[PDB]
């Protein structure tokens, strides 16, 4: 029962791994592709986070993968501190 | 942040029994009133006080 | 993603600022890690004796330029740009040639010199 679940998420794992290739292969030798619509959008774009473009979508980011993003920059971060009480 | 009266070089502030909180510091602070010569951050205990 | 060196708008550049943070503060030489994408910084900070070493963990090099580049974004200082390669860049407009990093009080605006001791 489980491990056809389990064999499913494998086989979807694959095949998302096989258009991560292909995306791969069209950055190092051109492309039209597969994933030139999402890439061609999103570079045109103003949206600075892949979050926002992509919804949270799982082939949207496998494509996107490799580019700059605002969201690569943790020092722009600021946590919240609390400063000592009394004495 | 807590109601000022005067700004610049010299600054007035009131302040109330409640902590006040400013980006990324968040501090306690008693009622009162505290005046500064400079433009610095100022509430009122016994840090700035001193 | 590694990043790299442009030199768009060099000469629209009269200095850099350093972004520590999420707030922008002065550099000094002691400093030893910067996360940087110019290329003139190179030639800024080595007329001054200094060195340093790329990494992403460390405060970001900002430049200070005269002319209105880029858009603003919530919650960024400054103003951001997206160079044709994908990579971003940050810069510093100013209206007034007197000016340093500024913060915003609710009511007015003030130049400062340290965060932790200003009305920022």
């Amino acid at each position: 029962i489980i491990i056809w679940f389990l064999l499913l998420s494998v086989c979807l794992g694959s095949l998302i791994y096989s258009t991560a290739a292909l995306g791969v292969l069209m950055s190092n030798l051109g492309m039209p592709s597969y994933c030139t619509g999402y890439r061609e959008g999103y570079l045109n774009s103003t949206n600075v986070t892949i979050a926002t473009y992509c919804t949270g979508s799982i082939p949207c980011s496998v494509c996107l993968s490799g580019l700059d993003s605002l969201d690569t920059y943790p020092s722009l971060e600021t946590i919240q501190i609390t400063i000592s009480s009394f004495k | 942040f807590p109601n000022t009266y005067l700004e610049g070089s010299v600054r007035v502030v009131t302040t109330f029994d409640s902590e006040y909180c400013r980006h990324g510091t968040c501090e306690r602070s008693e009622a009162g009133v505290c005046v500064s010569t400079s433009g610095r951050w100022v509430l009122n205990n016994d840090y700035y006080r001193s | 993603h590694v990043m790299s060196k442009h030199t768009d708008f060099s000469s629209e550049i009269i200095g850099y600022k350093a972004i520590d943070g999420g707030v922008t503060r002065d550099i000094a030489s002691t400093d030893t890690c910067f996360a940087n994408k110019h290329a003139d910084f190179d030639t800024w900070f080595s007329q001054r004796g200094g060195s340093y070493t790329n990494d992403k963990a460390c405060p970001l090099i900002a430049a200070v330029i005269t002319r209105e580049v880029g858009f603003v974004v919530p919650g960024l200082p400054g103003t951001i740009l997206r160079t044709t390669n994908g990579d971003f860049l940050h810069f510093l407009p100013r209206v007034f040639s007197a000016v340093g990093n500024i913060c915003y009080t609710p009511s007015k605006l003030i130049e400062y010199t340290d965060f932790a001791t200003s009305a920022c």
